[PDB]
Formats: C-alpha cells, sequence, structure tokens
RNA sequence: GAACUUGAGUGCAGAAGAGGAGAGUGGAAUUCCACGUGUAGCGGUGAAAUGCGUAGAGAUGUGGAGGAACACCAGUGGCGAAGGCGACUCUCUGGUCUGUAACUGACGCUGAGGAGCGAAAGCGUGGGGAGCGAACAGGAUUAGAUACCCUGGUAGUCCACGCCGUAAACGAUGAGUGCUAAGUGUUAGGGGGUUUCCGCCCCUUAGUGCUGCAGCUAACGCAUUAAGCACUCCGCCUGGGGAGU
C-alpha cells in the first residue's frame, strides 16, 4: 500500500520530467502541497494549481524546460523515509550540489529550504534533496 | 466465419435440439474444432457440454460407422 | 429449484406398460415435494447406438421444480429399474 | 448461506436502518458462513481448498473484531455475547 | 479527540471458469474368459533370437469379467496461493472479475517464530491389480555390456486412512502500492455508437501472449504482466572445493 506519499509524488515529478511531460496531477495534501509550492518559488517548476474536489484535492504541477528543450529539474531524492527518519541540526543542514541545489526541511518554522532554514538557524527533517 | 449462435440470437445451446447439434459433428462424430466453424468461444464451450449430454443420451454417437 | 429430467424407457413393452411406468415416476418425484411444471414426450426415437442391445426407446421430458432430496431420489428408482435404460437430471 | 438466513442476520445486526457495512453486521454475516463452512468441512474433511476459503474468513473476522474492540470496547462486548464467542 | 472517502471491506445486480470434496453414470481401447468361422505361422529387430502356436495360435464375429485413463472439443484457452485441475450428471463448497454508488470509515501492507497445504518416488495397515513397469530371468549386441534393443516380469502405478515434506517445487524473477510512449492478438464483463438484429466501429475494467519507445542491464535481454522510477515489509548472498558433509 501507499507508505510514503511525499516520495511518491517526488516520484511523479521525476518520472513525467524524465519523458518530459508538460504537466502532472499529484493528489493533494498539506504537506505535498508546501513542497510544491517551494519548487515554484524557487523555479524548478512553471506554476502549481490547487483543485478541489469531494476527495483530498489534486495538484497540477506545471514543468519548467529551457531552451533546447533542456529539462531544470535533473534529479529528486528522498532523503527522510517512513523507515529510517533524517533530522538535522541547524549548523548541520545539507546543502545539496555545492549550493547549486536545494534541500527542503521541516521544521517548527515551517516547510522551508535549506538555505531559509539555515538563515534562521532552525533545523528539522530533511525531506528531500532538489537539483 | 461468424458465430451461428450470435448472429440468429441463440442465448440457450440445448443438448435435446438433435438436428441443431448435427452441424457441429463431423462424419465420423468428431466434434469439430472452434478454428473450423467459426464459433464464438463461449459457445464452443457450451456447444460442447451439449454435444456431450448428447452423447451420453444416444443422440448422437460416439463414433460413426 | 428447476431440473429437466429426461428418460428412456425399452422399446419392447406396450402403451399400457408404458403409461404405468410414467405414472410411477412422476408419482416418485410430485411425491418428494416437486411440482411438474412440463412433460414432453418425444415418443418412438432411434437409438445413435445399441442400449442393452436396443436400437429403440421412447423419449420422456418431464421438466420438474424441487429440491435436491426430490431428484436425487428419482436417480435412485431409475437406475434399479430395469425398464428405464437411461436418464439424467439436469438443472435448467 | 441462503439470501433469507442473511437478510435475518443483517437486520437483527444492523446498528441503523441502511447500515450493512458496520463492523457488527459484517461480522454476524463472518459468523455464520464460518459457521455453516465448519458444518461442511465435518464431512469433507479432505477438501483443503474450501478450508482455504475458512482460514481467509477466520481472519477477517478476527480483524473485524479487533477494529470494533480498539474503537469502541463497549459495542465489542455487546457483539460477542449475542453471538457467542470467547474472544 | 472530532470529521472525510479514494485504500480496505459490506450490501445490492450481473459474468465466466479442467477450483475443491462426496456420490453416481457413460463410450472408446488394452488384457483375460467362453463360443462360432477358420489354418500355419504369430510376435519382434539394424539383423536375429528368446517367447507364443497343430494341445488350433495370430486374424475374425457375438457376449461377458475386471482395472486404469477420459480421444474429438483443446486454444502462449480457463481456474487455483502453490503443488495442481480435462468424460457426463447431481450434492456440498472456496475464490476471482464487472457495474453500482446503498452502507462502515483507514478497519490497511508485510510478516521472523508458528500453523496449514505441498508433483513423483518412498513407508505402514487393508483392499484392488487390465495396461505399464524399478528389481529380476532369459535372447541379442559387445573386447566386456551388471546398459541401450527384444520377450517376460515383482514392487509400484490405483483405492481408504495415516506418515513422509522433498523437485530444474522454474517466470531459475518474494509480497504490497503508485508512476512512466505505443502497436497488436486473445479470455470474462460494462457502457455507447447507425440498428429488430447480426455484426462492424468506439470506449472501458480485470487477466493472458507478442512486438517495441524512454529507462535499465556485463551482455543476453526486460520493457504498463519491468529486470524502469520510487516507498514499506520479509527471505537470502559474500571465491571454488571440503559440503549440504
Amino acid at each position: 500500500v501507499m507508505t510514503d506519499p511525499i516520495a511518491d509524488m517526488l516520484t511523479r515529478i521525476r518520472n513525467a520530467n524524465m519523458v518530459r511531460h508538460e504537466k502532472l496531477e499529484i493528489p493533494a495534501s498539506k504537506l505535498k502541497r508546501e513542497i510544491a509550492e517551494i519548487l515554484k518559488r524557487e523555479g524548478f517548476i512553471r506554476d502549481v494549481e490547487f483543485v478541489e474536489d469531494s476527495k483530498q484535492g489534486i495538484i497540477r504541477v506545471f514543468l519548467k524546460y529551457g531552451q533546447n528543450n533542456e529539462r531544470v529539474i535533473t534529479g529528486l531524492k528522498r532523503i527522510s523515509k517512513p523507515g529510517l527518519r533524517v533530522y538535522a541540526k541547524s549548523n548541520e543542514v545539507p546543502r545539496v550540489l555545492n549550493g547549486l541545489g536545494i534541500a527542503i526541511i521541516s521544521t517548527s518554522q515551517g516547510v522551508l529550504t535549506d538555505k531559509e532554514a539555515r538563515a534562521k538557524q532552525a533545523g528539522g527533517e530533511v525531506l528531500a534533496y532538489v537539483w | 466465419k461468424v458465430c451461428y449462435f450470435t448472429s440468429n440470437g441463440i442465448t440457450h445451446i440445448d443438448y435435446k435440439d438433435v438436428d441443431l447439434l448435427k452441424k457441429f459433428v463431423s462424419e465420423r462424430g468428431k466434434i469439430l474444432p472452434r478454428r473450423v466453424t467459426g464459433t464464438n468461444a463461449k459457445y464452443q464451450r457450451k456447444l460442447t457440454a451439449a454435444i456431450k449430454r448428447a452423447r451420453q443420451m444416444a443422440l448422437l454417437p460416439y463414433v460413426s460407422g | 429449484r428447476k431440473y429437466e429430467v429426461m428418460y428412456i424407457i425399452r422399446p419392447n413393452i406396450d402403451e399400457e406398460s408404458k403409461k404405468a411406468v410414467i405414472e410411477r415416476f412422476n408419482n416418485v418425484l410430485t411425491s418428494n415435494g416437486a411440482e411438474i411444471t412440463g412433460t414432453k414426450d418425444w415418443g418412438k426415437r432411434r437409438l445413435a447406438y445399441e442400449i442393452n442391445d436396443f436400437r429403440d426407446g421412447f423419449y420422456q421430458i418431464v421438466n420438474v421444480q424441487s429440491d435436491a432430496a426430490a431428484v436425487q431420489e428419482f436417480d435412485r428408482l431409475a437406475k434399479i429399474s430395469d425398464d428405464i435404460i437411461r436418464h439424467i437430471v439436469v438443472k435448467e | 448461506i441462503t439470501q433469507e438466513r442473511k437478510n435475518q442476520l443483517i437486520n437483527e445486526f444492523k446498528t441503523h436502518e441502511s447500515d450493512t457495512g458496520s463492523p457488527e453486521v459484517q461480522i454476524a454475516i463472518l459468523t455464520d458462513s464460518i459457521n455453516n463452512l465448519n458444518e461442511h468441512l465435518r464431512t469433507h474433511k479432505k477438501d483443503h481448498h474450501s478450508r482455504r476459503g475458512l482460514l481467509k474468513m477466520v481472519g477477517k473476522r478476527r480483524n473485524l473484531l479487533t477494529y470494533l474492540r480498539n474503537k469502541d470496547v463497549t459495542r465489542y462486548r455487546e457483539l460477542i455475547n449475542k453471538l457467542g464467542l470467547r474472544r
């Protein structure tokens, strides 16, 4: 059965990205929606729509490709998993691809990027890497 | 070829209907294969049961001679 | 439930004996809480092959509605009798 | 399990007029199937394939009983009395 | 703690199936027994012989006995968790699939240890025994032939109960879930499109095959039935022998 919705959402993006799809639709949740919003703010995806319905909602994500159809998102990794959680100290918050990518940490301040969390001297669960 | 039963709207094949059944057995009494008679898969199975019931009740022969 | 009992009476009997047989076995079915919906009689047909050295027989076709118990009792008696040479119970 | 027996069970155990999904209802249906199937296996001891069906039923019943007990202990206790279960 | 319905399950309406257990019934064929007709070989091999036959064989006709297996249908067809399941009828009985949104509202996944099942051979008790046939005997072959080949043939194969618990038990591929081009057969459904229909065409589920992108692989190949991309749980591997000792 479904065990890691966050991982599953990342995989939908990875798979859709791999075949240069324009858009994908992810079943929504509060945490998945926050991750999607970071990707837009950080310029990894084009746009994100939240469609309501009777069920839990759908996130339509529009992927972003440069000139020459180049994929902006090169890779996505799930770090914290249901089987092995990963929490980081404020000073041990990882940089991703030597600062060319981002890491998404869930903190008590909110769901931030690595840079944002570092400025607040906050740690927390390291959700994913994106580069 | 087309299935005789779907064409004529035959829902229930019956082992009693010997005259109909006899169109599906060979000269020797062998049940003709579906590939040769064009019957639908579903109706071939129903038809096979009918012939076996008929052969049991002496309406059709097992071996013609 | 609806069953269709067909059976074959040996062809070497007179009409008096035949009617006796039919009444006897129809009574068995009804006796065990059945109800005879239909009763066709195909009459003497040529058997496809010899049964007990008989090339012909009288084909009866009794439709009934009954439980297991009723149809099973026909089977037992139909086998024992020497007049009925073959039978088949069939759910409809 | 005949249809009229099933209607008896569901009406007797349902938590409300339209209720057919409640743990109570499901456990009642299963309990009869389990008892009914046990009787069949007493004569046809060697019907291993059918028996496997019983084992899934037994597991389903235990899971529904476990769910009920954890959701609301009261409701759980009432049901096992009416059904005569040892759980 | 309170809600929600997608997961899971229940209800309701349909569908297919060698799924299982029990009890019956049927036709072909082999063997044996009796009888009629009938005479000198039959059988077997690469070639022969052993063997059977004038005591009447083999061939042929009628009837009967008994045991085992179910031609045609039959199909990378169906069903089952796997082993496996194929004549017909009835009794009992498990599971799966499709639609529905009437109901419960996360009740789910995996699962060490444990329990149950598990081809064939084999074992115990008692039946049964046609065909087949380890062992064994004889005839050949051969340098030898404790084999291949031939003629016989015991256990066994079959049944009831119990035991055994192993297979190249294989897709050499653990279970669950989701995501990621297409084309093309085929099985069981649903909906629709011109219709009495037939049918053709379109769509949709769930299986079962082939081809084939992306991706993966040492290569061969896999490829919506993944060996791709992911997450959960379990099992297992760490050079070859020694040794599955």
